[PDB]
């Protein structure tokens, strides 16, 4: 039909009449092949897979789980996404995404064009469940996904993803000379749960080369303590970091993290951008190192976490606006400030991190970690312990504001939506703190 | 606006 519509959960290369998702890919693969011997071998399909638009959009059913026995090389632009007519759409999101699950030890994908100089093409992922071996991988660098190209992952979920560089994604390429083939990864509106690696947890981007915004991670871990989930191998070779940083283009965003252990969640180099997270309950937070002075961390909290922030000894990153302990308050601007968090002040308004919140505490900014109902992923709800004539003195809440200035001002500035979607300053001209946007 | 045109990238990283 118009899309290649997957026929089976089962990972097979067999010629028949039977679609499977290992045949859908590589019958893309082979339409951009460059021998026409090949091109021809699939000018009326592969293997039972087909389509008479002939465009690159791989269908899977909801509610289906996908096996794959090995992994899968992804060498042209293609989506792969979940059914999208609900055929009454009223169910949580995120639930009947279809899910990609591993048979055996290897990774998930690997998406290279497999050449030198060949731009980079895009993929994008929707709407899935890509859960990998776990404990049973053998898989060295990315655990789920090997990328060299612009990859875009949606609405998903990412779980399982065991190596020893890339818990997820082991993004390679280098951006800083003429070479066009770096590989980009931007993870929105997914869940990042029950990842490992001995660097890189999350993500080895060999450079800052990732953004990661109305997200949730939890729940992994960096072996080495020293490293980070979010992890940048080398620094940008002075290629206007400033320019990197006023786009706001790497770094997290609107996410929520939490119970995550060994390592820092991220390292900071120069261009990466933080915004409006909700960073606590980690075993580490931050690592700072970014001499240049072209990074901005601003509208996060960055509390509850052994150790909430380390710096290099020539870190000069600006820490704007943020609920941060005294570490982290790198003063920056007088104008816009750090708002220090008090001594024996209570984070969670319960007894456990993640749970039913004690409505009727009078203290305790948060409310325990909860998923609600009509969304997919879940977060730390703000609480106003203050009064509207002592709104003022709250820590979290009408805190943040739009600046448009350009300079380090414009850094501090707040995101425009938060992590459930909705809109932070389009009825105010204030935001709240961290990655939710007070509702109610 | 920073690392190419894409068709599924946001502008501020285009």
């Amino acid at each position: 039909g118009a899309d290649i519509e997957v026929t089976t959960t089962i990972d097979e290369d067999v010629d028949n009449t039977v679609c499977s998702l290992r045949e859908a890919v590589e019958l893309i693969n082979k339409r951009n092949s460059s021998d026409s011997t090949v091109v021809a071998s699939v000018k009326d399909g592969y293997h039972g897979c087909g389509n008479k638009d002939a465009s690159s959009n791989i269908i899977l059913q909801r509610d289906k789980e996908y096996t794959l026995n090995s992994r899968i090389t992804i060498t042209a632009p293609l989506t792969i996404s979940t059914a999208k007519n609900d055929s009454v759409d009223t169910d949580q999101p995120g639930s009947h995404n279809a899910t990609i699950k591993m048979a055996g030890t290897d990774q998930l994908f690997k998406i290279d064009d497999e050449s030198v100089e060949k731009a980079s093409f895009s993929v994008l992922l929707s709407d899935l469940n890509l859960q990998g071996a776990g404990a049973n991988s053998k898989v060295l660098t990315g655990g789920l996904i090997l990328n060299h190209e612009k990859l875009t992952i949606q609405n998903s979920r990412l779980t399982g993803g065991y190596a020893n560089q890339g818990g997820v994604i082991y993004n390679q390429g280098f951006a800083s000379k003429s070479d066009r083939t770096f590989g980009f990864v931007y993870i929105v509106n997914s869940l990042i749960q029950n990842n490992k690696a001995a660097q890189g947890g999350v993500i080895y981007s060999e450079q800052p080369l990732f953004l990661i915004t109305q997200s949730v991670i939890r729940d992994n871990e960096v072996s080495n303590t020293s490293g980070s989930l979010f992890f940048s191998q080398d620094s940008f070779d002075d290629e206007s970091t400033g320019e990197y940083v006023v786009q706001r283009a790497i770094g997290l965003s609107n996410s929520t993290v939490f119970h995550n252990k060994g390592g820092f969640i991220t390292n900071v180099r120069d261009g990466m951008f933080v915004n409006n997270i909700t960073m606590i309950k980690n075993d580490k937070g931050l690592f700072l190192e970014a001499p240049q002075g072209n990074a901005s961390i601003s509208n996060s909290i960055l509390v509850g976490n052994t150790i909430n922030c380390q710096a290099n000894s020539t870190d000069k990153a600006i820490i704007q606006s943020n609920l941060v302990t005294t570490e982290c308050n790198r003063n920056a601007s007088v104008k816009v400030p750090n708002i220090l968090y008090p001594a024996n002040q209570k984070l969670i308004a319960g007894s456990t991190d993640e749970g039913v919140c004690d409505v009727a505490s009078k203290d305790g900014l948060l409310c325990p970690f909860n998923t609600p109902k009509d969304s997919f992923l879940g977060f730390f709800k703000p609480r106003l312990l203050e009064s509207y004539n002592t709104l003022a003195d709250s820590l979290i809440i009408n805190k943040g504001r739009l600046y448009s200035d350009g300079t380090s001002v414009g850094l501090a500035s707040c995101e425009t939506l938060d992590q459930r979607g909705k809109r932070r300053t389009g009825y105010d001209e204030l935001c709240d703190l961290g990655a939710i946007e007070y509702i109610g | 606006k920073l690392f190419g045109p894409d068709p599924y990238l946001p502008e501020n990283v285009q």
